[PDB]
């Protein structure tokens, strides 16, 4: 349910030709972390939400750098977390059984990760690093007499964290009507914070009756209208 | 092949008369990536307005955030006024706080 | 919002009667007007404006306009006699005008280089004129009193400029196309692939230019009146570029923002 | 007291072989004003050059536009020649795509 995932790449440094890796990584399918080591007016070290993260960054460069130096020797890979993965190539090698599965097989056998290290790192360190990369909402609700012959209740959830909301109307405690918001759907605070709207009509004088609730991680959060 | 915008108009936080607040068109699902967007104060057009970097979906379309400072008052009306190649004619939309 | 700017340069410093002086004139960062009295130059006035009678506009703000630098060689008169005394080659500069703000009121400016370096610059709240570089007190005093004259300075920057933006602004309303992006690729340097991002057609000189790799980005620049690239006819032109590793480019777009315009290309 | 001049070369519009096009040669953030400027195709000096007014911007430096008509081609090869006193040799700027 949550992925961690490296995307590695070998290239050298303009001055001294060494190699290092780009690496990027995602974190549940977003981009995250970036060091590149040959940037020249971009910045070597990335990140989006940290100079912790950078620091251990350049510590898992090194460490993933070492445990590919033999295949290193255009390679690129992709590895991660949640289940580990582990793929390589000049891009069709992968680790299944804790052995590398691809003449061709002699050589990519020869030089493919050692397995110990490998499983070590997907099974123990990776989760670690996920680990460690992983106010309240508020809710309003407004009446407006209108259309005619109706009331419409609108409840609106700010502060959201996280772009995954339920919006529920209930009546006397009793569930109404219901949405669960998505991507594409969930709105931008444009401060980092999302935000969620749903709306409902009713007939005048069953407004007292109405509340709005909004789930939200581990937050369930009232409102009257 | 084309897709039409959607346009939301809302504000950042509990719009409340007298009290400085932000002003969002959030304007999704539009395709080729080029988008016009004005911001409008009682028909007439707010000189600063920003703007985020556009951004891709994966239902092969893209997505904007505008946004301007405003106070808002029970008179002024704001709207969002929107161009793009997939519609004759530019689309507004006005702001409703409900 | 408008402004006007004077750009201001002695040709050479002979004397406040010989010496010969080239006049820009900018409205809104836009280059209008010329003058260059400097006796080499077969076209010593020049104008740039749009639009049904032009000719006529530019026949009287040409005319104006040499009023405009009798004005200005006579309040700049004893700084070009004290400065043309100097031994060798050097070279005097001033850039004045004022700012029409949404609230309707008018800010004023004023400041002389010389050799290249602040010089000189006219207080608005005080109505003296401020020394700019390292400077003994005898120094100040003596510029204090051999810079234009502060009520002639004030009459100009507050009433005489404010009132030709005015005239300016009018005849510029007879006021195209959307901006464009294009992404080139070079294999270039040697195991690398440059990224180059242009953006045409900018009708200001406005904007900016941002690399994006998964939505995030990788470089990021904004174009303002002095760092925009003049593409020679009147519209304004920018670039980008950046170095990714070969098979990357599918991942790089450029996003462009100019006025209302938001543009995006991927590589 | 002296400022390097900054040079870029680049097409008026997006450039296409056999397509008339002009090439602009943007000279800026000098000081003194006084410099030479010279346009050239596969090495040698076009002689229709047009240049903007000299002006200067906020930090006094100097600017200048020079531009030629040129119509790019896969072999022709261009470039912009500026000779200033903060320089000892003469800067060439080649350009590209």
């Amino acid at each position: 349910t949550h992925t961690l995932r490296y995307n590695v790449r070998a290239h050298s440094l303009e001055g001294s030709e060494k190699t290092q890796l780009l690496v990027l990584i995602y974190v549940d399918e977003e981009l995250f972390l970036k060091y590149n080591g040959d940037s020249r007016e971009t910045e070597p070290l990335g990140c989006w939400i940290c100079a912790r993260e950078t620091n251990n960054l350049l510590k898992v460069e090194e460490k993933l750098r070492g445990m590919m130096a033999e295949v290193i020797n255009t390679l690129q890979a992709t590895l991660g977390c949640e289940r580990g993965f582990w793929h390589l190539g000049y891009d069709f090698l992968t680790f299944d059984t804790l052995t590398w599965t691809v003449q061709n097989k002699m050589f990519w056998k020869t030089h493919a990760p050692r397995a110990d290290l490998v499983k070590t790192f997907l099974d123990d360190i990776c989760p670690a690093h996920l680990q460690r990369y992983l106010g309240p909402p508020m809710v309003t609700v407004t009446c407006r007499n209108y259309p005619v012959g109706r009331v419409t209740l609108t409840c609106r959830a700010f502060n959201l964290y996280t772009r995954e909301a339920t919006l529920v109307w209930l009546q006397d405690g009793k569930p109404v009507q219901q949405k669960t918001f998505r991507s594409e759907t969930i709105l931008p605070s444009g401060d980092g914070t999302y935000q969620a709207r749903v709306s409902i009509r009713v007939l005048p004088g069953q407004e007292p009756q109405f509340s709005c609730n909004l789930r939200h991680g581990n937050h369930s959060i009232m409102q009257t209208a | 092949i084309q897709k039409t915008p959607q346009i939301q108009v809302y504000s950042r936080h509990p719009p409340e008369n007298g009290k400085p607040n932000i002003l969002n068109c959030y304007v999704t699902q539009f395709h080729p990536p080029h988008i016009e967007i004005q911001m409008l104060k009682n028909g007439k057009k707010i000189p600063k307005v920003e703007m985020s970097d556009m951004s891709f979906s994966k239902d092969w379309s893209f997505y904007i955030l505008a946004h301007t400072e405003f106070t808002p008052t029970e008179t002024d009306t704001y709207a969002c006024r929107v161009k793009h190649a997939s519609m004759a004619e530019p689309k507004t939309v006005y702001w409703d706080r409900d």
